[PDB]
RNA sequence: UGUACAACGGGGUAUUGUAAGCAGUAGAGUAGCGUUACGCUGCUGAGAUUAAGCCUUUGUUGUCUGAUUUGU
RNA sequence: GCAGUCAAGCGGCGACAUUGCUAUCAUACCGAAGCAGAAUUCGGUAAGCGUCUACUGAUGAAUGUUACCGCAAUAGUAAUUGAACUUAGUACGAGAGGAACAGUUCAUUCGGAUAAUUGGUUUUUGCGGCUGUCUGAUCAGGCAUUGCCGCGAAGCUACCAUCCGCUGGAUUAUGGCUGAACGCCUCUAAGUCAGAAUCCAUGCUAGAACGCGGUGAU
RNA sequence: AGCGAAACCACAGCCAAGGGAACGGGCUUGGCAGAAUCAGCGG
């Protein structure tokens, strides 16, 4: 099984949920939730609204683009097996994760300075 | 030397077949009889592992490649990925490529020297395929036919085309493409000949209801003997 | 349409009666016939399918798959029933002297204004050194050919708002009655882990009333080849966790089940639906024949349970998820 | 249809064909009715009954009409070869006289069925419907020799072994048990010996062979000494395009000595000349040498045990009617010896091992050490593939830690920075 | 649409011989798995895969 | 008269798409004589929905006998 | 129907044959065809599935009372057609051609249910904006016995979504053994093997509301 | 909540067969099945 990307949310979404659209060009469309589908549907663009993941993380109400989301991104080559090789997945996303935990709140406290 | 089988009872070799000079794909199910075909021939000597590509039967049509290395479909899942790389050497270069249409069986057809590519393919695998193959590129729809990879197969000892292809023409591809290739059909004179076969260098598989005289002319093509 | 499950008329009891059970085992030792649970609710199972000469071999498929709560069954008595020529007959019975609470409760309807005084007579003779006692179980072992064991749902370890228990007869099938009659005796007050009645693969089937369309439905229902994917326990934290994702989580949804409380305890995953709905008993058993196929023979690949809240829409699989993905909130520093 | 005939329906006798259509009748028709039921419902039944039987008997008619071929429009080679197996003129014949039987067999129901649309009794009703049975059943029960006669030509006609006459065909002529008998089983697969009698072939074998990658056949004449073989025989020579062979024996085969079997060959001169002749012989010099006078042939002595001589004459025959960079290879492969079957020691392959064990498709693949993996230890995979939410195929690279040593000083850098202020 | 194995639905008159030969030698369009794998005859002469 | 019935608050849960207000002076605006009819910023994935048939419960708190017939 | 070699009886008629036009369509254990093989029709068997009375949902005291559990006489009863893998390019067959039993893989048909996703489903009387109504007005959308644009779980709900849908005998026709009758013969009259999609057993449904049994309470 | 008719009523209903013009509903041979009591297939 493999996590793809809604292209209104912006957000991975897992199968078996939402609806799933594929246009003549030969490429494949998600929606996480019918909301998205029938937005994309009536060619709303989201990115321009406050909630869509896609404005937060680049105006600054949410972490934007950095060092830690630089590795959940599809590759074209394959990687050779290993099961030593397993294990070093495990321990590198959750210590991204870690490291990630401790940007998020940053980026959200300097979104809110002046609020005093 | 040359071989008749089917898939399936399906004269469509090419579409759930893709043989190369290094490696075996081939459709995937209960049914061993069309591994086992490949796997006489062939024997050991070289990896002869069935998979899926996308999940689709169509791994013939859906995946192409040549001695130097392999190319998969845009649809080929991450999963697979991982296949591709264990079942085939470190020695040959796996890469995927991003066509408008999901099949490299009709938008690349090449063999270990030479490669021939859809008029719309992504520059990058155009150009990367000169490291990965090895082989030269030329965007040519021979006698106009857009799905280029569907209708011809190419080796080092040469080809069989649709009967289209002018005896000038076929004479003038010993040097354009470096080995003479020869019109024919198959599939009992089917158009699409690369649809109901899959040749290399040294074997040559073909539709059953293919006749005598195309199976002889495959043969002569390829200089087996 | 079907007339067999004419007249459309509501079942009697709400709890299903089994009526067919296995024959007898000649060599193997005493096992349970049929285990019984609650229907916590649906999910959704994505594997790998390894089934032979499948047009969709090592392909995924996806199929709705049923979670029963299935508490430890415990035993508190055991029935030997003698052949006769009218069938079956119950000739005595015989209790364990410390039936729970939940079984007590069921015996009245007014517990609160009950006295409680039941069990008392017999029990206190059952308190006896055994010599009375004795008596009916050499009975039973003369004559009696066939022993059903009284068992009942652990109610308490459920969310369930219900106090009161059920009683079902469970057959045995192993040979040498005085060797089931014995088991059964060792095991008074004991219980009887789930996996020690069905495993992996299993082609059981399981028998419950309906959902009620309201008189359509309500009735009693059987279906073959319920298969089991997965057992899991509710002490053995990552049963959510599959054996290819292996993600840490539960298969609890987010936010607890729709209309039912969240699942902490022993469960079982059964691929398909099953009748009846959630806060319904069900039963299960071992379809009283074997299967012979290769559907049977193959073996469970789950790679990921639906954990998806149900209220709404859902775009999170456990909470670890949605807070590095949704961040703070309000609600949060 | 082509020149073989194989599905014509069986020609039932007109007793049994007779039986049939009572039976059909009967059986798919109504047969409860009484007097006090409703006049109109009465006629209606009666008329369906009528018109049921006639459209059986109609029916039964043309299907075997049909399947019959038209001996006239098929081919004259095939028309001349068929009016020697069967009179044709008796053939037209009965085929006229069933069609005229049709014919009358329609006109009847056809009247019965306008006079009985104004019957007026249930018993006139019952009597016009037991007439016209009775004249279909005797009308049919006439066409017994005619029957018989169509049943024993199907028959005849359902196994022959016709071949198209375009197709290239060679013809075997001569005087019966000459030899030429065992040289269409050399040539090709048939059933047919030179045991010491005349007709050892009766009928006109058939049988295909392949030269030069080309597709050709052979056929044996029964004898030629009117005769109705020998007729037959020419009937298929004359016509047919093939090469005509002609075969001779010393003494002791064929019986007849070398002058006779000279003098019937000469009998054919007017139309054999046409078909590039060959002869293979199985004072006396002379009178073989008569044979040149021809414009074109080939003699050579030969025995039936001359297998060679056989297969040469077979390829002078098809000659006659004819004219009338460097690959690179992975050594390796190729070095290893060709699949045996029949050795015990081959490489099996999966399709034997299968079936040894895991039998028909009904066995399940497995990929245990398919990979070409290093080392063999850990053959065994369980890939997470999914963590967090997040895909683990977008992290598994190798010896991930050197890139994750330069962002694990990032949290402390950031600590100590105090980006929360 | 139609639920396909894979976990997600999918979604957007022509006859044939009795090879299921079409009358094209360039066929195109919205060919899915139901024609692309259903019909590999098809697929070969068809170009846009899904 | 007890890990017992219960009521809110809170959390889980997703949903809508950013509330009323300070007040645009973040910004060109321009009819005058920079002004003023008027020209998405901090709370704010905000407010609200968030079970009279979605889950809980870190739980304090409000509660706990009104009638009945039958018995080898 | 007309005339007749027509002739068992028989008071001059007369069933018998011949001479002139005019309770299955597939679902097959079984046999025949000049059936090499597929296909085919015929006699074969079965209607199995293909092609004011009556309750369709219901209530009430019973067999010391109450509560639980259990057996089953009874009535009903259900799965199903095609396509591919395979023995298969085979037995066979002059060549072209193209079977099946044993095991698997898919969909329509009929039935029992589930909401895992989606919707025809919305009174969360739920939300941002919005119109008549026009709000002392920036507050406010104060109103459409039921509002519009954008959404919505749940109730509902269908391949418009999902899972599933049986294993042993007795027999009809039929193919044999022994064995006569009728010193022979034969399948049958004594018995018996194989064998029906038929019948009964297996399972499911409801359970005599006066069919029954076991247990905690006085 | 309370008031409050009418049509119709020799008496009226568990069925299969016989019952002559067949009307079977009260004659004969057999099989059914609950005092009391909601609600109806599109009869
Ligand atoms: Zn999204």
């Amino acid at each position: 099984m493999r996590i793809y990307q809604c292209h209104f949310c912006s957000s991975p979404c897992y199968p078996g949920h939402g609806i799933m659209f594929v246009r003549n060009d030969a490429k494949e469309f998600r929606f996480c939730r019918s909301k998205c589908h029938k937005a994309f549907k009536q060619r709303r663009n989201p990115r321009k609204l406050k909630w869509t993941k896609a404005f937060r993380k680049a105006a600054g109400k949410e972490l934007a683009v950095d060092s830690t989301l630089t590795f959940a991104q599809r590759r074209n080559v394959p990687v050779r097996y290993n099961r030593e090789l397993v294990a070093t997945t495990l321990k590198a996303m959750a210590r991204i994760e870690e490291i990630r935990q401790k940007r998020e709140r940053a980026f959200y406290k300097n979104r809110m300075r002046g609020n005093k | 030397m040359a071989t008749r089988t089917q898939f399936e009872n399906s004269n469509e070799i090419g579409v759930f077949s893709k043989l190369t000079n290094t490696y075996c794909l081939v459709a995937v199910g209960g049914s061993e009889n069309f591994y086992s075909a490949f796997e006489a021939e062939l024997g050991d000597a070289i990896p002869i592992v069935h998979t899926t590509i996308a999940g689709t039967r169509i791994i013939g049509r859906m995946t192409a490649g040549n001695r130097r290395g392999l190319l998969v479909p845009t649809q080929t899942t991450d999963q697979e990925l991982q296949h591709l790389r264990n079942s085939l050497p470190d020695s040959v270069k796996i890469q995927r490529v991003e066509e408008r249409l999901s099949a490299l069986g009709n938008v690349i057809c090449c063999n270990d020297y030479v490669a021939l590519v859809h008029p719309d393919i992504d520059r990058e695998t155009e150009e990367l395929i000169s490291d990965v193959l090895g082989v030269e590129v030329f965007r040519q729809t021979i006698s106009g036919n857009i799905l280029v990879g569907s209708y011809c197969s190419l080796s080092n000892q040469g080809g069989l085309v649709h009967p289209q292809t002018s005896v000038q023409d076929q004479e003038e591809l010993s040097s354009l493409l470096q080995v003479p290739l020869v019109a024919g059909t198959v599939n009992r004179g089917s158009s699409v000949v690369g649809a109901g076969m899959v040749v290399n260098d040294y074997l040559a598989v073909t539709g059953l209801d293919t006749t005598a005289p195309e199976l002889s002319v495959i043969e002569s093509i390829f200089r087996l003997q | 349409g079907h007339l067999g499950f004419l007249p459309r008329k509501r079942a009697a009891s709400i709890r299903a009666r089994v009526k067919a059970f296995p024959k007898d085992d000649r060599s193997k030792p005493v096992a349970l016939t049929s285990f019984l649970g609650y229907k916590a609710g649906m999910t959704t199972i994505v594997r790998d399918l390894d089934r032979p000469g499948s047009k969709f071999h090592k392909r995924e498929v996806v199929e709705a798959v049923t979670v029963v709560d299935t508490p430890p069954v415990v035993v508190v008595g055991v029935v030997g029933y003698v052949e006769t020529p009218r069938g079956l007959r119950s000739l005595t019975t015989v209790w364990a002297e410390h039936l729970s609470d939940e079984v007590k409760r069921r015996f009245y309807k007014n517990w609160y204004k009950s006295k409680k005084k039941a069990f008392t007579k017999y029990s206190a003779k059952y308190a006896q050194d055994g010599a009375g006692i004795e008596r009916e179980l050499a009975r039973i072992k003369k004559y009696a050919s066939v022993v059903r064991v009284l068992v009942h749902t652990q109610i308490r370890k459920t969310p369930l708002a219900q106090k009161k228990a059920h009683l079902a007869e469970i057959q045995l099938n192993g040979g040498s009655i005085s060797e089931k009659v014995d088991w059964a005796r060792e095991h008074f007050e004991k219980t009887v882990a789930v996996d020690s009645v069905f495993e992996q693969n299993e082609m059981i089937d399981a028998i419950a009333v309906t959902k009620g369309h309201g008189q359509r439905g309500y009735h009693s229902r059987t279906s073959i080849n319920h298969k089991i994917y997965r057992v899991g326990k509710g002490d053995d934290e990552a049963n959510g966790a599959t054996s290819f994702d292996r993600t840490k989580k539960t298969i609890t949804p987010m936010g607890g089940f729709v209309h039912y409380g969240e699942i902490k305890n022993d469960f079982i995953m059964v691929k398909g639906c099953i009748p009846g709905n959630r806060k319904r008993i069900v039963t299960l058993r071992k379809s009283l024949y074997t299967n012979t196929s290769r559907k049977a023979l193959e073996e469970v690949s789950l790679k990921w349970i639906d954990t998806a809240s149900k209220f709404g829409k859902g775009r999170f699989q456990t909470p670890a998820e949605k807070h590095a993905f949704m961040g703070t909130l309000k609600k949060d520093l | 249809m082509q020149l073989s005939w194989k599905d014509i329906p069986t020609v039932a006798p007109a007793n049994d064909l007779l039986d049939i259509v009572l039976n059909r009748t009967q059986r798919k028709t109504p047969t409860v009715i009484r007097p006090g039921f409703k006049i109109t419902r009465i006629r209606a039944f009666y008329m369906r009954k009528v018109k049921y039987t006639g459209e059986g008997f109609v029916e039964k008619f043309e299907d075997i009409l049909k399947g019959f071929p038209n001996i006239n429009d098929v081919h004259p080679f095939h028309r001349d070869l068929m009016d020697t197996l069967y009179e044709k003129n008796h053939y037209k014949i009965s085929l006229a006289a069933i069609s005229r039987a049709k014919s009358l067999v329609e006109q009847v129901a056809r009247d019965y069925v306008r006079l009985l649309k104004f019957g007026q009794s249930l018993f006139q009703c019952k009597q016009l419907k037991r007439a016209a049975l009775g004249r279909m059943a005797t009308i049919v029960k006439k066409l017994r020799d005619p029957l018989a006669y169509l049943e024993q030509v199907r028959q005849h006609i359902g196994r022959l072994p016709s071949i198209d006459p375009n197709t290239r065909t060679l013809l075997i002529c001569g005087y019966p048990n000459v030899g030429k008998s065992s040289f269409l089983r050399c040539i090709t697969k048939s059933d047919v010996d030179v045991q010491p009698y005349a007709f050892t072939t009766k009928s006109l074998y058939v049988g295909h062979f392949d030269y030069k990658y080309l597709r050709f056949q052979a056929i044996d004449t029964p004898g030629i000494l009117m005769n109705n073989i020998e007729m037959q025989s020419i009937y298929a020579i004359a016509h047919l395009r093939s090469c005509v062979l002609y075969f001779m024996d010393l003494s002791e085969q064929c019986g007849f000595t070398i002058e006779a079997q000279v003098k019937l060959f000469h009998s054919i001169k007017p139309l054999f000349a046409n078909k590039s002749v060959m002869v293979v012989i199985n004072e006396r010099a002379q009178l073989l040498e008569s044979v040149k006078e021809v414009p074109g042939v080939e003699i050579m002595t030969s025995s039936c045990q001359l297998e060679e001589n056989v297969m040469e004459v077979r390829n002078k025959a098809c000659e006659k009617l004819l004219a009338s960079r460097t690959p690179f290879i992975p050594e390796s492969v190729k070095n290893l010896k060709k699949y045996d079957p029949e050795d015990p020691n081959r490489r099996k392959l999966a399709r034997d091992i299968e079936a040894e064990n895991g039998g028909a498709g009904v066995f399940n693949v497995n990929l245990k050490d398919k990979y070409l993996l290093e080392d063999d230890e850990w053959k065994n995979d369980i890939m997470p593939e999914i963590l967090d939410g997040k895909n683990v195929y977008d992290f598994l690279d190798p010896e991930i830690a050197a890139k994750l040593q330069a962002l694990e000083e990032e949290e402390e850098k950031l600590e100590n920075e105090g980006f929360y202020n | 649409s139609w639920r396909r194995r894979d976990g997600v639905f999918l979604y957007f008159g022509v006859i044939a011989n009795p090879k299921g030969e079409m009358k094209g030698s360039a066929i195109t369009g919205p060919v899915g798995k139901e024609c692309a794998d259903l019909w590999p005859r098809v697929a070969s002469n068809s170009g846009v895969v899904v």
